[PDB]
């Protein structure tokens, strides 16, 4: 499975999927609840987005399993693809952290 | 009109002739405290007095019964007295029982001439036309409204006086008429005293990079309030920075450089000597703003230092500390996320001073600086005197802040500046949470009756700095319409209230065409017709004619006679 996340396509279509579920990521109530919390990452500079595994299991499924897998590699494609989501709602976030 | 800009050197010269004797003393000059122009202009004069050796007097008044006490006591031998900051609204020969005959001497011929010259100078446009027009010993510096707008006025007065049938009395009812909408009008000014007494200098021609420095400050006192005559005065300023700067520019900075430039200053408060976060949480433009009373408004100010990618960390660090990369990019930072949040009327030009190593300072903040020095330098008639003594020697105080040898007096300035900003924001932030400002259809009143520190605001610039806070605050609520607020603070020691009346203004950088009409304080003559039948012990002494001492029992019947009142 490690070797499979180490496929450039593979890491690629997975960063795109996850900066979606970050983006449009909808609970009962509506409201994105990962863009938000981009918004408080930025506001209080924590450098750390608090992603639940339950809401990565419920959408895009396969991509818990592999994260409860093979954390090793998609922590940082993960950690990438916040911070550029941090960059679009908070630009040039990267003088911060 | 009396004295045109063009013949100030005329008085000038007479007052030169009048009292240019080093055996005596005969010129006295006398300064409303609490008056940062009035401080300014004086320090002028106090300049220009010392380089032709005429021996001065220097007395800070704060009251009207001061002036006219002092007036009693002062000796026949003065022939020359100066009023700054004051005196050009009231009926000053009545005030001191003043007539001509007691001090004319040579009468004879069609000239006069006066044992006593009093020459006042306040921009107060209210000119009192039996003082501007039907006295001789006051001689009053005009800045060319009155012999341009009160022509009509001129000639009513004139019959008036010419005339001490039914025509004849409709046509003196017409002109009686005239005159009196010329009166009750709020008190306004329309320019600034150290800009009259730089250009009186330039007429003279002793200018120099100090006295233009002095016209600087005196001329962003009045931004803060008047920020359209503080547009309309900016080019002459600045003309005058570009002509007397050296062309030696670019020179390595040696310890006796001392150089004014032309740079953006920020509309921040004490930037240079606080920081970053800190002169945006205590500005009032961005308080207002973002209305950082409120939980979210500290939660909205971490969004903007967020959004610029500034670390928390680095804003809240002094500014003489920060990293050179902030330092060198604050302009383009601000550029970049400024008008996101409406606030991109914070980016100004003003005018810097820099003396040698001694690092910069902007106008803003040195006027800031002056103004807490002013305000916080250090049975009941008699505490209320002592309060009067503490006061006049703040003035002090701030005047010697003025030189450049006690800059660890401008340090204590700007420590009090820093302190008495966080003190009438807390107390802005805890009246709208209490919502203490109780709307009405004529003013908002606003009364403190118990809290903390509520013994800062018996000062009148305190209590004139809370009610910039509130008044900018409330500007920025659209819904909130234009309406003057009323501020008391109760005197435990005394057990007396300060009524201070205050006026509403147009946001700042909001121009528009009524923004251009400047709002008129009619507190003035409704306090008085308030205070002159239903006798209430009330003390109405101050030249800010807006701010009355009434007796703590007496407050609630003044207020509910006020708004039974419909003056202002």
């Amino acid at each position: 499975y490690s070797e499979w996340i180490t496929q450039p396509n593979v890491s690629r279509t997975i960063a795109r999927e996850l900066k979606s579920f970050l983006l449009e990521y909808t609970d009962e109530t509506g409201r994105s609840v990962y863009g938000a919390r981009i918004r408080t990452l930025g506001e209080m500079n924590s450098e750390s987005l608090e992603v639940n595994y339950r809401h990565l299991a419920e959408s895009k499924a396969i991509l818990a399993l592999f994260l409860a897998k093979c954390p090793e590699e998609m922590l940082k494609i993960f950690d990438l693809v916040a911070m550029e989501a941090t960059e679009l709602h908070y630009p040039d976030y990267a003088r911060i952290h | 009109m009396y004295y045109g800009i063009s013949q100030f050197s005329e008085a000038y010269n007479k007052i030169l002739r009048n009292s240019s004797s080093h055996s005596s003393c005969q010129l006295v000059i006398f300064v409303s405290c609490l008056n940062i122009d009035a401080l300014c202009a004086t320090k002028m004069l106090s300049l220009l007095f010392k380089k032709q050796l005429v021996q001065s007097q220097i007395v800070p008044i704060f009251g009207y019964s001061e002036l006219r006490r002092h007036y009693s006591q002062l000796d026949d031998n003065i022939n020359s007295l100066l009023l700054v900051g004051f005196g050009g609204v009231i009926d000053l020969e009545a005030f001191l029982e003043i007539d001509p005959q007691e001090y004319v001497i040579d009468t004879d011929s069609g000239e006069q001439s006066f044992r006593r010259d009093i020459y006042v100078l306040d921009a107060h446009r209210p000119w009192n036309l039996d003082n501007i027009f039907g006295s001789q010993i006051i001689q009053c510096f005009d800045d060319g409204t009155v012999d341009d707008t009160l022509g009509e006025q001129k000639e009513a007065y004139y019959k008036l006086l010419e005339l001490d049938r039914k025509q004849r009395k409709k046509q003196i009812h017409e002109y009686e008429g005239v005159l009196e909408e010329y009166y009750s009008q709020g008190t306004t000014v329309v320019n600034s005293i150290s800009a009259q007494i730089y250009s009186l200098l330039s007429a003279i021609g002793e200018t120099n990079l100090s006295n233009l420095w002095l016209n600087i400050l005196g001329t962003t006192s009045l931004d803060i309030a008047y920020a359209q005559v503080y547009n309309r005065l900016y080019p002459l300023l600045q003309d005058e920075v570009k002509r007397l700067t050296p062309s030696s520019r670019n020179s390595v900075k040696t310890p006796d450089t001392l150089t004014l430039n032309i740079q953006p200053d920020y509309y921040l408060f004490l930037l240079r000597h606080s920081s970053l976060y800190d002169s945006f949480y205590y500005s009032n433009y961005v308080n207002a703003k973002l209305s950082l009373w409120n939980e979210n408004g500290k939660k909205r100010l971490h969004k903007m230092f967020a959004r610029m990618g500034i670390p928390l960390s680095t804003a809240q660090e002094t500014w003489l500390y920060m990293d050179h990369s902030i330092k060198r990019e604050l302009g383009i930072i601000f550029d970049k996320n400024l008008d996101r949040y409406g606030l991109q009327d914070i980016i100004r030009d003003g005018f810097v001073r820099t003396l040698g190593y001694r690092g910069s300072i902007s106008a803003s903040e040195f006027v800031e600086a002056l103004t807490a020095l002013l305000e916080v330098g250090n049975n009941s008639a008699q505490k209320l005197t002592n309060l009067r003594k503490r006061w006049v020697s703040n003035f002090w105080l701030s005047w010697d802040a003025l030189d450049d040898r006690k800059v660890e007096l401008l340090n204590r300035g700007i420590q009090l500046a820093q302190d008495l900003q966080r003190a009438i924001f807390n107390t802005g932030v805890a009246i709208l949470e209490k919502k203490l400002i109780k709307h009405l259809r004529i003013y908002r009143l606003c009364v403190l009756q118990d809290g903390p520190d509520l013994d800062l605001y018996r000062n009148p610039l305190t209590l004139l700095r809370l009610g910039n806070w509130l008044i900018e605050c409330c500007a920025e609520s659209e819904d909130k319409q234009l309406l003057p607020m009323v501020l008391a603070s109760i005197d435990e020691n005394t057990d007396t209230y300060l009524v201070a009346g205050l006026t509403p203004r147009y946001p700042r950088g909001l121009d528009t065409i009524h923004t251009k009409k400047p709002i008129l304080n009619n507190f003035s003559m409704a306090f008085q017709q308030i205070t002159a039948e239903t006798d209430a012990k009330v003390r109405i002494d101050n030249f800010e004619s807006s701010i009355i001492e009434i007796r703590r029992e007496d407050l609630s019947p003044f207020l509910e006679k006020l708004t039974l009142s419909g003056l202002l």
